[PDB]
């Protein structure tokens, strides 16, 4: 929680490889925020950031199923928190699997989640659908033999509750 | 962690699926002053 | 975004105030969460319309028709076509700025390598199975032999194609070709995207440009207030802050709200071509765009997706007396 | 039959209506609490803040008040009108799906749902209607070498209908979406150009229902 020459803020200073001009005292950014400094004492140019901050994700099976959850930390690094690093975040209580299954519980950036092997919540790259690779030839051609008939429900709205 | 969801969600029972329930900020572990290098107050002229 | 961080950052005087407006922080994210959670379920019933992930056979015969500009680029470590790069070089800090206040920006639940695995599958069925994959488990058939039945789609009868079909191939191949520099050379074609991620990236700015506004409080640094001034009167400065500032996120979320509705809408347009027009073949006039339609190639862009219509333009006309 | 099981024990396909029931008594539960709130005034009773102060304050007060409550509203509000035109653009869906589907036949593809559209036999439910969609999805497959085009004489023969296929001796033309193969005679085929355009044609007799007619 820094204070420079009467400029307070709060963040996390590191180096920094922008170049002011000398009598310039503070960098900014398109926001008008503060970013980039200059230490009096000796000049140099200290970048500043936000805190870990995201927010907080519970990824749980349904209660009927487990009282287990896995803690989805979401755009962080994992520090300042069995763990794992993500796209989306630190994630928390999921043992990662090199498998790759349907996408169950959506979490993000392609991260999906299920219950299933003892068991515990898991985390894997969404396959989006099973794979096939049409088997194709410029003279074959396959002509369906046989049908079914099926009734898919498909469901609207069409009002809502009246109210005055 | 979990408990927060069941506040969030208003029911014992949480169906399944992912719940936003609380946020953390980091909060800093000590403060910064840096006021400019060199001014000082003559005591070394007025008392020597 | 974080409506008790937004309005009081850092602050439990102003934090405990807030509470004194009941419900109006949770709703908020109760607001934005429909929307998150729908745009994730556009580019789903968009995109994945299919069953499973077709690919491109390993070599490419198809009568004379060059898809390797439509067509995932192997050698490229995201397998996007040749195409859907000059999409994204042409579409485009806020990075963190935005994040420093409680404005966060959720990953889309679909990685773009997703989208083009979709639009990959789309793309693959279509050209090998024809329009049956979308009825269900997909059908090889010849691409020149599914091109005869598009003719009898619009009114021309197939023997067309088998005597034009060279002639066919070289005007759907220079036809791909202008695509290119429709795109390359022209930064304008793509405005559609590119003002939906502006007015985003706008109201943001503006969202943010709000925390500096004074609103008639005394300064619009939360602390200032609490520092020059006593609590007892430092309370009614800072409710004007919050007044301000929550009414402003309901604009800012009102905003959001009418203009994801807007997609929503958009988001049909799509997923309604995306079944009729490339999954099937399309009847309903300059629904596909101005002409009689053949066929529509998906393509991903950022935010958004690209339809490549091969429509069928008559041409050349000789007066005929007609009884 | 299955549909019966499925909404037996099925509380999700309903999400699309119970999520609309809900979001509006949500809504409206959301406006109700906004009645217990200060708003900044010191109480949210609205007699509460008159018996306890003589009222040239309370009229400073009431503002606090009011001017919570009439925002709590005009939120209330125009989140209906935009909820309303969701469920309005919902509506003109189920009326172009309740003509086109039901009433008519729809060629649009998957409008009606996934495989070619049969008929659709609407069901109500509450504040909403349920379609059942009756479509005919092929099933069982058979590869089958094909050809475009036959010559015969040097002309070439296309068919009216469907595709010359054969599982490799006799070319049958059959119908695309059923596999019905049926022998190959001019009535299943028409005449265009000649065998030198054409790339893939075969090399193949078309039998004529006339030519025999006449042997007597
Ligand atoms: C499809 O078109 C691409 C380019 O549009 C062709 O790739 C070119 O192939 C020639 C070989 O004669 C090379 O000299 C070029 O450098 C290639 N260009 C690119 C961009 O790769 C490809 O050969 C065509 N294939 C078919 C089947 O038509
Ligand atoms: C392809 O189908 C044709 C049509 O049935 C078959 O031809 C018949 O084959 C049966 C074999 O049990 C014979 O009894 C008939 O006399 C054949 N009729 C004609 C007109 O040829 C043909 O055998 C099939 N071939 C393959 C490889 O499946
Ligand atoms: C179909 O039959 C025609 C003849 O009616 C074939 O055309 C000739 O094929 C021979 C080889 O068997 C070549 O040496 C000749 O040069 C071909 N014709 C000419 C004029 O060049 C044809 O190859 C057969 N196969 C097809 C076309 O399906
Ligand atoms: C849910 O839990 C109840 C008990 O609370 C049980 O009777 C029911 O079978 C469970 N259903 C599922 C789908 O887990
Ligand atoms: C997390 O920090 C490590 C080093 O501390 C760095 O290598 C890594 O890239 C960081 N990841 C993120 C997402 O910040
Ligand atoms: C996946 O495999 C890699 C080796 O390729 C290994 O390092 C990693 O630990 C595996 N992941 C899990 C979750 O076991
Ligand atoms: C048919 O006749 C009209 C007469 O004005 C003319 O404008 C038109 O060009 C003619 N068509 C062709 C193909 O020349
Ligand atoms: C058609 O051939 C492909 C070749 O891989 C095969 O996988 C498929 O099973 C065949 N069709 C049927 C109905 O067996
Ligand atoms: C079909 O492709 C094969 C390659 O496997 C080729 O030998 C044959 O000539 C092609 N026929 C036509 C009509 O394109």
């Amino acid at each position: 929680n820094f204070n420079f020459n009467g400029l307070t803020g709060t963040g996390v200073l590191t180096e920094s490889n922008k170049k002011f001009l000398p009598f310039q005292q503070f960098g900014r950014d398109i926001a008008d925020t503060t970013d980039a400094v200059r230490d009096p004492q000796t000049l140099e140019i200290l970048d500043i950031t936000p805190c870990s901050f995201g927010g907080v994700s519970v990824i749980t099976p349904g209660t009927n199923t487990s009282n287990q959850v896995a803690v989805l930390y979401q755009d962080v690094n994992c520090t300042e928190v069995n763990v794992f690093q993500t796209r989306a975040g630190c994630l928390i209580g999921a043992e990662h699997v090199n498998n790759s299954y349907e996408c169950d519980i959506p979490i993000g950036a392609g991260i999906c989640a299920s219950y299933q092997t003892s068991q515990s919540i898991i985390a894997y790259t969404m396959s989006l659908g099973a794979e096939n690779s049409v088997a194709y030839s410029n003279n074959s051609i396959a002509i369906p033999t046989n049908f079914t008939i099926s009734v898919t429900t498909e469901i609207l709205p069409v009002s809502m509750t009246k109210t005055s | 962690p979990l408990s927060e969801t069941k506040c969030t969600l208003k029911s014992f029972t949480v169906e399944k699926g992912i719940y936003q329930t609380s946020n953390f900020r980091v909060q800093p572990t000590e403060s910064i002053v840096r006021f400019p290098n060199i001014n000082l107050c003559p005591f070394g002229e007025v008392f020597n | 975004v974080d409506c008790t961080m937004y309005i009081c950052g850092d602050s439990t005087e102003c934090s405990n105030l807030l509470l004194q407006y009941g419900s109006f922080c949770t709703q908020l994210n109760r607001a934005l969460t429909g929307i998150a959670v729908e745009q994730d379920k556009n580019t789903q019933e968009v995109f994945a319309q299919v069953k499973q992930i077709y690919k491109t056979p390993p070599i490419k015969d198809f009568g004379g028709f060059n898809f390797s500009q439509i067509l995932p680029d192997p050698s490229k470590p995201s397998k996007r076509s040749f195409i859907e790069d000059l999409l994204f070089n042409k579409v485009t800090d806020l990075i963190c700025a935005q994040k420093f206040n409680g404005l966060t920006v959720l990953p889309p639940l679909l990685t773009d390598e997703m989208i083009a695995q979709y639009t990959s599958a789309l793309l693959a069925g279509t050209i090998t199975s024809g329009w049956t994959f979308g009825a269900g488990a997909a059908l090889q058939i010849p691409f020149a032999m599914q091109m005869a039945y598009r003719f009898n789609g619009i009114g021309v009868t197939q023997n067309v194609l088998y005597e034009n079909q060279k002639l066919i191939a070289n005007q759907f191949n220079s036809a791909i070709g202008k695509i290119q520099d429709s795109l390359s050379s022209t930064a304008s074609a793509l405005g559609k995207l590119q003002d939906v991620v502006n007015q985003n990236a706008q109201a943001l700015n503006t969202l943010v440009k709000q925390l500096s506004s004074n609103f008639g409080a005394i300064s619009s640094v939360l602390n200032d207030i609490l520092s020059r001034l006593d609590k007892v009167e430092a309370e009614v400065q800072i409710d004007r802050l919050i007044t301000g500032r929550l009414q402003s996120l309901q604009t800012y979320v009102t905003q959001q709200l009418i203009r994801a509705a807007e997609i929503r809408a958009s988001a049909n347009l799509a997923a309604t071509k995306m079944s009729e027009c490339v999954l099937g073949q399309s009847k309903r006039v300059d629904f596909c765009g101005k002409g009689y339609h053949l066929m529509s190639f998906p393509q991903s862009a950022p935010h958004g997706v690209v339809f490549l219509h091969v429509t069928y333009v008559p041409a050349q006309e000789k007066n005929f007396t007609t009884a | 039959g299955k549909i019966q099981d499925s909404l037996s024990s099925t509380a999700s396909a309903l999400g699309k209506l119970q999520d609309v029931v809900n979001q509006n008594a949500q809504a409206l539960n959301t406006l109700v609490k906004q009645l217990s709130s200060n708003f900044g005034a010191i109480s949210s009773v609205l007699n509460d803040i008159l018996s306890r102060l003589d009222k040239v304050e309370a009229e400073v007060q009431i503002d606090r008040l009011i001017t919570g409550r009439l925002q709590s509203l005009q939120t209330y509000v125009t989140q209906q009108l935009i909820r309303a035109a969701e469920i309005r653009a919902s509506a003109n869906l189920a009326a172009t799906k309740m003509s086109e589907c039901v009433l008519g036949q729809s060629k649009r593809v998957d409008f009606c749902g996934k495989g070619y559209h049969l008929m659709s036999f609407p069901q109500s439910a509450p504040h909403g209607v349920v379609f059942l969609h009756v479509t005919y999805v092929p099933a069982q497959e058979k590869n089958f070498t094909t050809a475009p085009a036959i010559c015969h004489d040097g002309k070439a023969h296309f068919p009216r209908e469907g595709v010359f296929v054969s599982n490799g001796t006799h070319w049958f033309v059959t119908q695309r979406n059923f596999y019905e193969p049926q022998i190959i005679t001019t009535d299943n085929t028409f005449v265009s150009g000649n065998c030198d355009v054409v790339i893939g044609i075969v090399n193949n007799t078309v039998y004529d229902p006339l030519q025999p007619e006449l042997d007597s």
